[PDB]
């Protein structure tokens, strides 16, 4: 029905969500940046950006796996294994 | 303050209201430690079984024979008369029959009189 | 769902959870985007007014507290997404997910239709075949002597080996099968 | 017609959709107006309700008290 | 809905008409020489045109005209409006009838309350 | 089982079990399918109360409209041939009581 | 086909009921970071819609205008 | 019984029906109330009117359940009127057929509706009838009113709030 | 809080195999091997069969085997109104009598 | 003959033959749900003519074709009772389910079992019918059945979710509530009347009482 999806389609709007994010700054927001490590964050920030994701893809990440999703390549691995994306 | 909310046996305690979770006892971590490692012992064993390539059948549930033979076969053996049990079963087995036999026979003897008095309208009754 | 499950959830798991089921039945009550963010925005002033708590005995009082009041203000018919269990779109295409085992009970001519589909699917079962002793032992080596204690399952410390029990989660069935 | 999907932007729409769409409410509404000035008396009545209070006695057949 | 309601429930129900009885009084009472209702429509008439049986009361024959006029144009379904609006006004006739009636009865029961109390009050006096 | 957690890995996802854990006595029926006792945003007392108190009142209410009924200011309908007596299955031999309705 | 997301910077919250929320927080002292993220939904084709009144009238001013020449020529057919 | 069946019928269920968030669970509490009317009708001894309504109801429910299948459709399996918004100029044709059947189910002056839910309400204040009955009938005609602009507002009206 | 690296490896080796796998549940250009062994036209084939055949059937069924027996079929009497001519006996039903005509 | 009966009867066969095409290529081929669309347009359309020719001169019948079996001194025959109610109503459910139908070709594009839903919603629309031109109570309970387990079976259209399991079980048990109330009914007039028809329903029961009337309303 819906047109399928792709990693570099999650990638992109992962990271476009990520740089309409106020609290990061967009220059250095890298697929690889660690929420808390290197762009200082906390867990309430990361419920905000993970409830963010599931606004964008119209679909929930449980909360004992959406507590692991520190990076921006984690969260588009875990959303494309979810989805069935291969390419 | 907020009202608050009563449990009933069709309308359990959610786990965020029930006060223990927010008692917690060092035995009560080692009480749900030693839980985890049953279920993830269990979990195991039927994963090992599962994955096996030369496995070619169903995977027997210890647990599910327990159940089906609990439920009717050990049921006599266990059971015991008692005053409970021969109430509940002179209740339960005897009561509903004379209550129908009752309603039933007063039914018909009052359509028998009817019958006998000429006052009933059985006028069209031709099939029987 | 992926995520091997722990013995306990610590405060901190404890009040994530509880953040994000508020934010979740706050955006219930307040349709409008502009006012679930500003009152969003009021639930984590909140949360950050309570940050700073060094008495846990206090902050598992105030967890509690905020519970009850959760229970009490929760939305009677949250928004659950299509996909997720309470939702209307939930478990639509279980009966079309059909497994390989049963793939391979076809007919010879069924199988014919199909010439370079099976040819893979051979690979695959000689892949699973030649892995499964080394599985077992890999398993069986690192496990302690009182048994598993945990869920969770080791990766493949060696070079030409697949972690084991891999098979099921592998090959299991697409999320829109047919 | 295949019509592309779009990323927070308004989709697109089609000229024959947009005129079908005007077509049957402008439908609707002169159907509307038209029934209302052919029939109006099917919403606000036809015959007058009577007052009872001014029936005269003499056209009941009501006898004067003392009578 | 109305008022007589209101009268008869919160109020003087002595005095208001009972929809189940009425009439009460007698045709001819206050009346010295009152006409019969005159019906057009014979019975095979009626049984002929096979008019349900609420359909049969004293406007049936504009009711048979209607049919008539309905059956016959039969592909111009907007040429019966004189027909209709002749059996709707005899019906509106017949529905005013009807509140003389009530309202007959009405003043009657009054004027009965206001006798028998000026009764009582000279026995009383 | 509606109780039990949607979000784990359970052995059987549909009656959500898992392999080798004792079965409750009676879980053919606290299955997904059959009586839940899942808590409700409302007490169950609560319930029952508010429940039972409409349908006494939307009852009660009928009962009292029946016994104050709506109706119009009209008397009877009148039909010509003394109430339709031949029409409503009457007696052709037997002659009916007359009925008259006068003109006014 | 490969759709391209449109440029990130375009979102604004800027003559939006957004920047109203923002300022209500600012005078309480706060900030919510997830203003453009919603601001899309706020301009484009999606900046303008109608209200309940106009939405039910939708094709009132073509319908008034049939039924106007509808009427002129009822009663011209009339008339002749 | 039927009449007050009928009453209570129409009532509840109009009544449930304003405050629902799933757009078929208020399309199917709408049905109830309609059917409800139905009896309504039989009870007062009015047999045709109720077939009348039937053959209307047929007709611009049918539709009102295309409309809102129509945009659940496009909104990738959604059901839920909190999560569309901007419907009315996304999709035309959908609105407007919604709208229309919306004015028909509530009886706009001379619609399909009009020529049974009219007569159906005239019919029942102008008979013998019970007084809650008739009260409740009314109500529940001021609540499809209700429930039928909350579907327009909440799935037409405003900024959308679907998935980008 | 986070991955552990055993778990991170597993799940990145386990993503592999999984897309390896769909990858390999993709078809080929020639794979469903298939054994050996106007628009008017088919509205009018359609017409002839579907409604033509059935009520010729049902039409023969209904005039010579239903309509054979008493009372299968019986048709409501048709309604006389006065003013009428009833063709099977050629007569007049009669006018009813003058109304009292008000405005 | 009058084509009164002639097409009333063959809107019905029409209606059930694409059940009959369900074992052969067409059903296993994607021209299914089209072929069954244009069998109910026109279904719809020959439908439409009777209700002309009632709208003229309200011509009503009944047509007792086929007699089932005879119970002592009471007949049961499979009877049609086409009157203003079937002659109404058949062409407005036609018109109903072609635009249903159809939108359900744009809908259930993705569905791999579109052929079965189609098949099904046409078992349902014959059913229905059959409810609607009933003219005996036994016939009618058969239409009243049929359309109960079509409801159960297309509730049920996703197998795997326990909440349409859940449902379907759910309308069928309110449903065997109303079919108690419908069978009290029935024994109700069978013993009194001796009948099963509503001609001689009617006939006998010139004031009917409270059991069977309640009964019936039970049941509706
Ligand atoms: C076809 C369709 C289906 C049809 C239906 C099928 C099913 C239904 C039918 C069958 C029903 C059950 C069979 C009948 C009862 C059999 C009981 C039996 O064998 O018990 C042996 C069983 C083993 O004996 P035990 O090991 O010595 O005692 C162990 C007890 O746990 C320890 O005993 P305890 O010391 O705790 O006892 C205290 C108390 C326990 O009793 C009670 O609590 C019962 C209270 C009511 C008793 C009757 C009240 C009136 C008595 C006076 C009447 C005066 C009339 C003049 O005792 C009494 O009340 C005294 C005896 C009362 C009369 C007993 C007559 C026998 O004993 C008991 O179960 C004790 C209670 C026995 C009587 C219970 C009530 C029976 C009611 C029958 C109604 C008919
Ligand atoms: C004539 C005698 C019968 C009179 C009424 C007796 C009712 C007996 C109830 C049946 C016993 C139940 C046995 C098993 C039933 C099926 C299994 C089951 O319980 O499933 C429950 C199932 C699922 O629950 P959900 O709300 O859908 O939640 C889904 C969450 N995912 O729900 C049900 O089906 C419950 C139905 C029970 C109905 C009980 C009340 C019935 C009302 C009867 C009184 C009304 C009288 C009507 C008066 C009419 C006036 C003319
Ligand atoms: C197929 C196409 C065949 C092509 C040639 C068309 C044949 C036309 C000639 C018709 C055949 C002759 C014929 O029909 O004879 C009548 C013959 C029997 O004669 P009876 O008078 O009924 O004798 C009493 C039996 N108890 O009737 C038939 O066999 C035809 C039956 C068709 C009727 C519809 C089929 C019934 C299906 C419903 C199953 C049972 C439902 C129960 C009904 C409950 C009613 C209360
Ligand atoms: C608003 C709240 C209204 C509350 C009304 C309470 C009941 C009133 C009442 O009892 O009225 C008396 C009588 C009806 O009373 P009845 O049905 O005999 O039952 C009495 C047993 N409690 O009613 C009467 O005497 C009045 C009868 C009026 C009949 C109108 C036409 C039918
Ligand atoms: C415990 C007492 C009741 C026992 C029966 C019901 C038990 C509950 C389970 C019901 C299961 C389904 C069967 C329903 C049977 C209903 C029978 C009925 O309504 O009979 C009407 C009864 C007799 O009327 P009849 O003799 O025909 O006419 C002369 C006037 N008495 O007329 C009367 O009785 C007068 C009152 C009429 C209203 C009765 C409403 C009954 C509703 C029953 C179904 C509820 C669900
Ligand atoms: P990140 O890892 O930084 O997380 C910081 C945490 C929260 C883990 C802290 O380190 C921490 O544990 N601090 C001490 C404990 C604490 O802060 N507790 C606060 C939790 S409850 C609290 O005080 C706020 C709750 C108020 C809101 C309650 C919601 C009720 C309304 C819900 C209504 C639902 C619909 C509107």
């Amino acid at each position: 029905d819906a047109p399928p999806l792709t990693l570099e389609a999650i990638k992109d709007r992962v990271l476009y969500v990520l740089k309409l994010y106020d609290k990061i700054d967009p220059e250095k927001l890298s697929v690889n940046s660690h929420f808390m490590k290197d762009l200082g964050l906390d867990s309430l920030d990361q419920v905000e950006i993970i409830m963010a994701m599931e606004d964008e893809f119209g679909f929930e990440i449980p909360d004992i796996d959406a507590e692991k999703l520190m990076c921006p390549q984690e969260i588009v691995d875990y959303i494309a294994d979810k989805k069935d994306v291969y390419e | 303050s907020f009202p608050k909310y009563k449990p009933s046996r069709l309308a359990t305690l959610p786990a965020t209201l029930d006060p223990a979770e927010y008692d917690i006892s060092p035995e009560t971590r080692k009480a749900q430690a030693e839980r985890l490692a049953i279920r993830s012992r269990l979990k195991r064993e039927y994963l090992l079984q599962y994955n096996d390539p030369n496995r070619l059948g169903v995977i027997e549930d210890p647990a599910l024979i327990r159940w089906t033979y609990a439920r009717s076969a050990n049921i006599y053996p266990n059971f015991r008369p008692t005053p409970k049990t021969s109430l509940l079963g002179a209740l339960f087995g005897i009561g509903p029959l004379f209550f129908w036999y009752y309603v039933f026979k007063t039914d018909r003897d009052k359509k028998e009189k009817l019958i006998q008095e000429g006052k009933l309208d059985q006028t069209f009754n031709i099939s029987y | 769902a992926f995520s091997a499950p722990a013995a306990y959830l610590t405060h901190q798991q404890k009040v994530l959870r509880l953040y994000k089921r508020a934010l979740r039945h706050l955006e219930s009550w307040c349709v409008h985007r502009d006012k679930y963010r500003y009152f969003a925005c009021l639930m984590r002033a909140r949360f950050d007014e309570h940050k700073n708590e060094k008495d846990m005995v206090k902050a598992t009082q105030l967890l509690r507290q905020a519970e009850e009041e959760f229970w009490y203000g929760q939305h009677p018919q949250p928004y659950i997404f299509p996909e997720s269990p309470g939702g209307t779109s939930y478990e639509r295409y279980e009966c079309y997910k059909v497994p390989e085992w049963c793939l391979d009970d076809w007919h010879p001519s069924e199988k014919a239709m199909y010439p370079d589909y099976f040819a893979k699917r051979e690979q695959w079962k000689r892949l699973r075949r030649e892995s499964w002793e080394r599985e077992v032992k890999q398993l069986q080596e690192e496990t302690p002597p009182g048994g598993p204690r945990t869920e969770a399952l080791p990766p493949a410390r060696k070079e030409g080996d697949l972690p084991p029990l891999w098979w099921h989660i592998v090959t299991r069935p697409r999320e829109r099968p047919m | 017609v295949h019509i592309e999907p779009r990323y927070r932007q308004f989709p697109q729409l089609t000229r024959s959709q947009l005129i079908q769409a005007e077509f049957f409410s402008a439908t609707m509404w002169f159907w509307i107006l038209w029934r209302f000035w052919h029939d109006s008396d099917a919403v606000l009545g036809h015959f007058p309700y009577p007052d009872p209070s001014q029936w005269t006695d003499e056209e009941l057949g009501i006898l004067p008290d003392d009578e | 809905m109305g008022a007589h309601l209101a009268r008869r429930y919160l109020g003087d129900a002595s005095k208001e008409p009972d929809p189940l009885r009425m009439p009460t009084f007698p045709p001819d009472y206050g009346f010295p020489e009152r006409k019969e209702r005159e019906m057009v429509a014979t019975q095979q008439e009626m049984n002929d045109a096979q008019l349900m049986l609420q359909q049969r009361d004293y406007c049936a024959h504009y009711l048979i005209q209607l049919l008539k006029c309905k059956r016959d144009s039969f592909p111009n379904f907007l040429a019966c409006k004189h027909e209709q609006h002749d059996w709707d006004y005899c019906e509106h006739l017949d529905y005013v009838k009807r509140m003389k009636e009530f309202e007959r009865e009405r003043r009657l029961l009054q004027r009965k309350k206001r006798r028998e109390q000026r009764e009582a009050e000279m026995a009383r006096g | 089982q509606q109780e039990r957690d949607p979000w784990y890995d359970w052995d059987h996802p549909d009656l959500r079990l898992n392999w080798g854990e004792p079965i409750h006595w009676d879980l053919d029926m606290y299955i997904r399918n059959r009586v839940d006792t899942s808590p409700t945003p409302v007490s169950w007392n609560t319930m029952c109360k508010h429940l039972f108190g409409f349908v006494a009142f939307m009852l009660f209410m009928f009962w009292v409209g029946e016994i104050y009924p709506s109706y119009q200011p009209v008397g009877p309908k009148q039909y010509p041939y003394n109430d339709l007596y031949l029409e409503r299955g009457g007696d052709p031999t037997k002659e009916p009581e007359p009925v008259v309705h006068y003109e006014i | 086909s490969k759709m391209e997301l449109p440029d990130y910077k375009q979102w604004k919250i800027e003559g939006t009921p957004l920047e109203t929320v923002q300022e209500k927080l600012a005078a309480r002292g706060l900030r919510d970071p997830w203003g453009r993220n919603e601001a899309w939904r706020y301009s484009g084709g999606f900046a303008n819609n109608v209200s309940f009144v106009g939405a039910l009238l939708k094709g009132f001013k073509w319908g008034f205008a049939a039924f106007v020449v509808a009427v002129g020529a009822e009663y011209y057919l009339e008339s002749q | 019984m039927t009449l007050c069946l009928g009453a209570i019928t129409t009532l509840f269920t109009a009544l449930c029906a304003i405050t629902q968030n799933d757009i078929k669970k208020i399309v199917a509490f709408s049905t109830s109330s309609q059917l409800g009317l139905m009896m309504v009708t039989i009870g007062i001894n009015q047999p045709h009117l109720a077939f009348l309504h039937i053959c209307m109801h047929a007709f611009f429910k049918a539709m009102l359940f295309m409309c809102s299948g129509s945009i659940i459709h496009s909104l990738n399996d959604e059901q839920d009127i909190r999560k569309m918004g901007g419907l009315y100029k996304a999709m035309p044709f959908t609105t407007t057929a919604l709208i229309i059947g919306s004015l028909a189910l509530t009886g706009m002056p001379y619609l399909t509706g009009f020529y049974s839910k009219d007569l159906i309400i005239e019919a029942v204040n102008m008979s013998y009838t019970n007084a809650w009955a008739l009260l409740m009938t009314l109500i529940a005609t001021s609540l499809t009113a209700a429930y039928s602009t909350r579907i327009i507002f909440f799935a037409f009206l405003g900024k959308p709030r679907f998935p980008p | 809080s986070g991955y552990t690296p055993d778990e991170k490896l597993r799940l990145q080796q386990l993503r592999e195999l999984r897309r390896r796998w769909l990858k390999d549940q993709e078809l080929s250009p020639r794979e469903p091997v298939l054994p050996p062994r106007y628009k008017t036209y088919r509205h009018s084939i359609f017409a002839v069969t579907h409604v033509l055949i059935p009520v010729w059937i049902i039409h023969y069924y209904l005039k010579y085997h239903v309509t054979a027996k008493p009372y299968t079929v019986v048709e409501r009497k048709p309604r006389i109104f006065p003013g009428d001519t009833i063709l099977e006996t050629g007569e007049v039903i009669p006018l009813m009598k003058e109304f009292p005509d008000q405005h | 003959m009058n084509p009164f009966a002639s097409l009333t009867l063959t809107t019905l066969t029409i209606l059930t033959i694409p059940i009959m095409m369900s074992n052969s290529n067409i059903y296993k081929t994607n021209l299914y749900p089209n072929y069954v669309k244009t069998t109910v347009s026109y279904a719809f359309t020959l439908s439409l003519v009777p209700l002309l020719m009632f709208m003229h001169t309200g011509q009503e019948m009944i047509i007792s074709n086929w007699h089932w079996m005879t119970l002592q001194t009471v007949e049961l025959s499979l009877s049609f009772k086409m009157d203003y109610f079937s002659v109404m109503f058949i062409p407005v459910a036609l018109f109903v389910t072609w635009s249903i139908m159809e939108f359900s070709m744009w809908y259930m594009h993705s569905d791999p079992f579109i052929n079965r839903f189609f098949k099904y919603l046409l078992l349902f629309l014959i059913t229905m019918m059959i409810l609607v031109t009933a003219n005996n109570l036994f016939q009618l309970f058969i239409g009243w059945e049929g359309v109960g387990i079509m409801s159960f079976l297309l509730i049920g259209w996703w197998h795997g979710r326990t909440d349409a399991n859940t449902a379907a079980l759910q309308a069928i048990l309110y449903n065997r509530i109303g079919d108690i109330g419908f069978v009290l009914s029935m024994a109700w007039f069978l013993t009194h009347s001796n009948a099963w028809d509503l001609q001689q329903i009617f006939m006998l029961n010139n004031e009917c009482p409270n059991m069977p009337l309640i009964g019936l309303l039970l049941a509706a």
